[PDB]
């Protein structure tokens, strides 16, 4: 041979998959929502396409530990954010309950009378204070009584109201010595190699869903819907629905008016609900029957494609808890919930009834509810339907035209994976050698 | 046994008073409730009002409230009883309790420093067998 | 224009040459976002001194291998007799970065190892005996 | 509250048992549990004699001629083999938590 | 034309303003107060015995004082250094149960009160005396004149620990390698527009700041006259902080020797209160060296016409409003006394000066997390000096120039730490760049 | 002797050249005064800057260190690979600014010019000089 | 005369005592568990099995026994360990609560040290109030006058987190230290050393070898053993300010027991917070006992004694019986599973120059001689044995006012972490490298301007 | 051989000058790190916190040297000769004798008083000349 020796260039890129960690990046500019908490590094003002001309790589939808680390993120945040705020336990103390009258249905609104202990020590004070419907445990040897359901165990309140949250488009992005890759790649079966491949500096801006069922307020497929499963067989996956055109949703407030506090001591308050002006049943929201009718054909296609037939997939119900069933929403980051069922019936303008919950489970480990304060004033909310998370299982089959596929859902990870489905963060890395027949010049 | 004291028997005027003196021998009273009673001839019993030996006091029966008011000797363990206004449907014989009252209490509650809201002061313990007691007449 | 850790990404050894300076005046970050001042109150330190860990130890280690400071050169030490039978014009016209790099995974000891002996001390060896008059 | 005793006469033959009751209209326990129950005697000549029959207490010199029981608006004593030596007025006591008071009485007494 | 190459190599230092965080040094030693907490709490590394200083013969530079945005890093930094202080120490939340009391033994400002808390054991509620303050609580109707805490439905309620005293350490920066000290070096800098005898340097002085309102005290010294500086007097809205060239003497005392007792707040914890009086029960007030004030006013008052025209009298007494903005303060060994001033100035052109104490206190004058100061047994001597002052004119004044009446202010504590850096800059060094030189090209092949 | 640290802002461009030196010990001045921390967890507000100030330190004189190494220029003060440029930018002689001002002066506008800069910047990574450097081994 | 230049290759041996810090280099097997102490080692670096030891050859270096920083900042490493591992835990102000004590009962099929004890107490509703009911020591309770015998928590007035955290406490285990780059390890070596001054046989160590951050109140366990006879050293051994710290050359053979016994009824008090009762003890009730042959004892102490006398000036001074001190000091702990056993050391002590040492166990604990606040060890479900393990003794000493020097007691003392951990650290200190390749020498530069 | 800090301790220069460039391969040890810096993390404690801050200590450290040797126009040297006299730097002792008789602890002892000349003349006057000798090359 040739005195192939050794050289060792580097200065066109290597890479490996990313382990790192990735910081909260924004239009940053006081913090009152949770996502972004106090603090947030700048956004790049020039993110760049830049293409990788002859190169494909191998991406996966649901292998992405960045979206873990979101979610270790979003505990994190919520925590924080009320960490250093009041825990109340007093009010595991029961109730008296009667139905709210209002100017001139079942006991949906309760006025209760709390005996209130707080404040001085000789004194406790009964009072009243307006409740839902999803309300707290009733009392087994009393007449409509009630003590809390998130005591028990735990503590859960709005510990400082001025904090909350509504999602907010906040990005993220990698460390020195990081890049984000992304596929460009139009209709990815979501496994294996990716056509075009591009760069990304910091990743699009971010709205969390906290929900089931529909994805709202996100981004959309390109042309048609689209959609992905790990495993589109296997029927303990869930089949994620991204879609190429969204549906208005128009949300309406039960009242307008206010909330009130117990003083609990020097910077401690609580609040529940207040007077009520207006017909508090209106609470409902409006959407699009027609934009929604059209989406499900649309999505109905191309579950038939997907499984070679002109099949049937029926929206038979599913959940069997309110937290499941619904796509409740925090609107104000207070959680409405109307009825998804209506919504998407049992086939294959609406106008949804809604109702209020104040505790509500969190996606945290510790299997334990935020309270959502009460909001004064009166509630509007929209958005648009983005996509549909759907499940099909049971084996109640016995066609090849017979499908059984209904509103899903998983977990916040899973939500997020719809923007992290693009891309994948990967550590840069020097070369190795680029021999030849060269000699270096020595002189030794 | 501990004799129990009583004032002796009297007779007043119509709209008069009386004193009944309930010493109890050996001092017992000071670990004892004293609740006080009528019995007219022929007749049950009635309160007319409790007091315990730890000074918290009221009346019971709601017709005694300003003909009866009742008061002790802390030293010699003598409770007084003082009647007024009194009448010919007063006759009865009178007598104080024996026996005791324990402070129960059936709500609880504590806030989160210990401050105690809890309501007590229900249940009789023990049932009073009085000495003879003392007849209260009227006439003139 | 150069893409740096992109674009250059498909091309092969020779047509990669003219990037190698790219990625290079681009590596690790431009530092502005992170002197321009969650988990990240400790994190972003951790981040920044394994960034500078890793930035060190190539320029030390490029040391190990002979050169650092100025580009790369080359050693006596011949590719061929720790590799393959590919041929080096496959490499050098027919055949991207990556795929050969991917190649050198159970050949990236056999080197290492060479270059301590070799491109490092006994370098070094024939340095001292240069230095000597 | 209140508290009667029917039949509050009971004349009978010596030795025959006596069935005694109390009605108060009120739903009594003792708040923390078991019914408050309580019973005295008044013999002519005498002041009161307990008959207490609190579900396990008695007032001690109480005799097996006398047991009770009972919850919420009533309950009742039963004497057996009533003598001469138990004529007089007997009261049901009331519970206590309203606060309380005292019986109606009823009288027994050997039939001529 | 020769071929050139345009380059300096690294070392010629082009100045571009620094943003961020200083390098905090001290004169350190093992001291008792660096274990109590008492002002640096922590990280201050002992400091360069002969700092350095480099004149620029060519250099002068443009000075702003009011963007010596450095300050309120500092200022953000002894709030947070206090704050992780006072964590978890002494919570006095549970410590909000009434007082009853009518006076002690001029008016009861401290009285002598009954009250009942629990804790240190949930088996127990004690009933206990301790001496409070008028000015720290809210009286309460139909119980033997009963109180409430002042602070019992507001915020945080806390103390201050125990074990720390807050004399003022002068600690000082050297500022964070890559950085350096601009200082003007000069004497009548206006505090804007360029200063002339600019040089590099090291480190600067220790400050001694104390919480304080009208008053700065035991600060630096003018070099020869009175100094009266404002970022533009011209607006109503600009505060004028004055700097004097002679301090004059402050002097308080308790003026009594008082005793704590202790509070059993729970387990494990801080337990003090304030106590009874040894010897007579007396008024607080400091005795100032009012020749020397007086001399002061003469000199404040002058410079008060000098830099305002043909105007003629100025300066007069305060307007009112909480004791924050109307009495003189100081915390003595952490003993917050206001003083009425009004003796210094009541006119226009031996003093002393009654005293009381609060003990409640936000000592940032923001937070909110007001903390409750408790003495040491026996009495105190507050030692100190009058080094400057904070005035402002009202604009409400007629439209004569016979008058200009300016009245006693105050601020943030980082307003008054300008005073300091004033005199300098920070600066952030990169000596890398570029310049045209006729240049030989390296050819290889 | 030498004036001292930023000694260079108070003499002219030529002038400067003699603080290269001083400049490299401005780099290093501070690790110094830090190792007086580490002689007395430190997880508090002073703890952390005085950290953060290392790293971002080292950050910056890697940046700087890195561009040199770019060049080729590092190790050396004075490294020369000419680079004939766009001489738009500036009609003065040499000596009008080298031998007369203050390069403080000099510096007060040239990030005007920031992408010419930055182009010749590019240029002097051996773009071209690379290419020799390798013929030359192989042939 | 030749001219001058400056300048050698750095790497000559020359260094510079070392600010301190202490890598933490782990064993590799750390990773594998759920408890504390090991979980800071599972947070560390696992290192090479075989690492570089190399003799100075003609160097002494000092080395101090009794000084500088190396165990000082291991001993604030362990508490700021100890307080991240209990700050998560719960701790129960209303635990303080007085309770209605008993004696333990058992089937019928010692004193009354262990009793049932029960409280009405509100949970987590705050106005429910609960039975209480678990098993206490004596040791950890205070009895209440005029209140039939009930009883108080003990360390009631000081701050107590009342739980360890069940799955969190456990024993440390051995943890090699290394220096940061920039700094080495050396060693003495040295075999019978005598603590001050120049070490003759030192070497540069590429980290320590394993050191256990074990507690033990006085007798040294667990760690390493003397290379041929005791060594006995003190700073001065004639200063009677100063205690001597004794070494074995042979283990010593122990074996404690611990009864079986159960754990029982989380008891809520707050919202997800509860006291962990302490279950029934399972068969018979006794003691918790150490059993130790006299011979092993005797074999050192003998060896011991001699050689102080001869360390003394051939007197006549011996080991003998302690003056006692608080329960904790007067009784030589030890923990085991998380159990705290004390035993009476006056088995051997009552000795002038099978032996079963009773012991008491307690739930109510201060980590070491630490002072401030105090925390418990929740029950231990199981039985707990420990042994083999004595490999140093006790550090000892004695003072006397009197005008003879013929007798002399030595007695007990230490348990104190750093005391106990320097007594074998001492052998390695920290150094500072710095690469001073600097050298006057003859010959000039190549320059040709 | 490793002899330097690894045993050089026990010989003088005038012998240990024979090995002493082997510790060029004891920097292997840095890059040792780069596995030791393959632990995962997630919250640091007491020993995460502590190598963290040792890992920027030692890169000053680095630093400090690397960037004296380019200061001293002795980068990339195993020995770089910087023509600096002897000056005021000299102990009463010939640099013949002091290279026998060198051990290296207590040679470093004399430049304990003398080490500001060290820094101060090569750092001066080695720049001094080569900065004059490379701007007369860029001219010629
Ligand atoms: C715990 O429960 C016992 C139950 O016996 C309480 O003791 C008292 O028992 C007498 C018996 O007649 C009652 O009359 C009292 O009212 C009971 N006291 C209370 C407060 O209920 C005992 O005091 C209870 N202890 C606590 C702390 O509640
Ligand atoms: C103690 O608390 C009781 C609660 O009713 C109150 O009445 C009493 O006055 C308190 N004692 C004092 C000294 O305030």
């Amino acid at each position: 041979a040739e005195q192939l020796w050794v050289t060792v260039y580097y200065g066109v890129p290597v890479w490996k998959e990313a382990t790192t960690t990735l910081f909260c990046a924004s239009d940053a500019r006081e913090v009152h929502n949770v996502w972004a908490t106090h603090a947030c590094v700048p956004t790049d003002p020039n993110p760049q396409e830049v293409v990788l001309e002859n190169v494909t790589e191998n991406f996966n939808m649901w292998k992405n530990n960045m979206v873990e680390q979101m979610h270790e993120d979003i505990i994190s945040l919520w925590d924080q954010s009320l960490k250093p705020c009041v825990k109340l336990t007093p009010l595991c103390v029961t109730l008296n309950c009667t139905d709210l009258r209002n100017a001139t249905e079942g006991g949906e609104i309760k006025n209760c009378s709390f005996n209130i202990t707080t404040s001085m020590r000789d004194k406790v004070q009964k009072e009243y204070a307006l409740f839902y419907k999803l309300d707290v445990v009733p009392i087994k040897n009393d007449n409509t009584s009630y003590r809390l359901i998130s005591c028990n165990t735990s503590v859960i309140t709005q510990a400082c109201p001025k904090v909350s949250f509504e999602p907010i488009p906040i990005h993220y992005c990698a460390p020195a010595g990081f890049a984000i890759l992304k596929c460009n790649d139009k209709k990815f079966n979501g496994t294996g190699p990716c056509t075009n491949v591009s760069t990304v500096q910091c990743t699009h801006g971010i709205r969390p869903v906290v929900s089931t069922q529909l994805l709202l307020n996100g981004s959309l497929a390109e042309e048609e819907v689209v959609i992905r499963s790990a495993n589109f067989t296997d029927n303990a996956k869930i089949i994620i629905v991204q879609l190429n055109k969204s549906v208005e949703i128009n949300c309406t407030r039960p009242n307008n008016n206010t909330r009130k506090s117990i003083h609990i001591g020097p910077g401690r308050a609580f609040y529940t609900t207040g007077e009520i002006i207006g017909d508090i049943r209106q609470a409902h929201c409006n959407i699009s029957g027609t934009k929604w009718n059209d989406t499900l054909k649309q999505i109905v296609v191309k579950l038939k494609e997907q499984f070679g037939n002109k099949t049937i997939v029926f929206n038979h119900s599913s959940g069997g808890d309110p937290e499941i069933v619904m796509h409740s929403f925090n609107c104000g980051g207070e959680f409405f919930y109307c009825n998804s069922t209506q919504l998407f019936n049992s086939t294959w303008t609406i106008v949804l009834p809604c109702r209020i919950k104040q505790i509500v489970n969190m996606w945290q480990e510790v299997g334990k509810a935020m309270y959502a304060p009460p909001i004064k004033g009166q509630i509007r909310c929209s958005s648009n339907i983005t996509g549909l998370i759907l499940i099909r299982d049971g084996g109640k089959n016995r066609s090849e035209n017979t499908e059984i596929f209904r509103p899903g859902g998983g977990d916040m990870r899973d939500n997020w994976r719809s923007e992290l489905y693009k891309y994948k963060v990967v550590k840069i890395e020097p070369l190795g050698i680029a021999p030849t027949k060269a000699k270096r010049r020595v002189v030794q | 046994q501990v004799q129990l004291v009583q004032s002796g028997a009297e007779v007043k005027k119509p709209g008069s008073s009386v004193k009944v003196s309930c010493k109890a021998s050996g001092n017992s009273f000071s670990n004892h409730d004293v609740h006080w009673v009528r019995q007219a001839t022929g007749q049950g019993l009635e309160w007319m009002g409790w007091m315990s030996h730890e000074g918290d006091k009221t009346g019971l029966a709601q017709k005694f409230q300003g003909r009866v008011t009742i008061t002790r000797d802390s030293g010699a363990s003598t409770v007084y009883m003082e009647l007024r206004g009194l009448t010919a449907d007063d006759t009865a014989i009178y007598y104080c309790l024996t026996g005791s009252k324990h402070r129960l209490r059936d709500y609880f509650l504590y806030n989160e420093y210990g401050p105690n809201y809890e309501e007590w002061g229900d249940y009789l313990a023990t049932l009073d067998v009085w000495g003879h007691g003392t007849a209260v007449t009227v006439s003139s | 224009v150069f893409l740096g850790f992109l674009g250059a990404a498909g091309s092969t050894m020779g047509a990669a040459s003219m990037t190698l300076t790219v990625q290079a005046r681009l590596l690790l970050s431009g530092i502005v976002q992170q002197q321009n001042n969650t988990v990240w109150g400790i994190k972003q330190l951790q981040a920044r001194v394994l960034a500078v860990e890793r930035y060190l130890k190539d320029q030390q280690l490029l040391g190990i291998w002979g050169c650092s400071g100025k580009l790369i050169c080359t050693t006596a030490v011949p590719w061929n007799t720790s590799w393959s039978n590919k041929s080096y014009n496959q490499i050098w016209n027919n055949m991207t970065w990556m795929e050969w790099e991917r190649e050198i995974d159970n050949y990236t000891s056999l080197i290492y190892t060479l270059i301590e002996d070799s491109q490092n001390q006994q370098e070094k060896n024939e340095q001292e005996l240069l230095e000597l008059d | 509250v209140v508290i009667t005793q029917s039949p509050l006469f009971l004349p009978v033959t010596p030795g025959e048992a006596a069935s005694l009751s109390c009605k108060c209209s009120h739903s009594l326990q003792h708040s923390t549990g078991a019914n408050y129950l309580a019973w005295y005697l008044q013999r002519p000549g005498q002041t009161p004699r307990l008959l207490i029959h609190l579900a396990t207490h008695r007032a001690s010199g109480v005799p097996d001629r006398f047991s009770g029981s009972g919850s919420g608006t009533d309950f009742t004593l039963k004497i057996s083999r009533v003598e001469s030596d138990d004529v007089g007025t007997y009261y049901c006591m009331q519970g206590l938590h309203s606060p309380w008071t005292f019986g109606q009485g009823t009288k027994v007494e050997i039939k001529r």
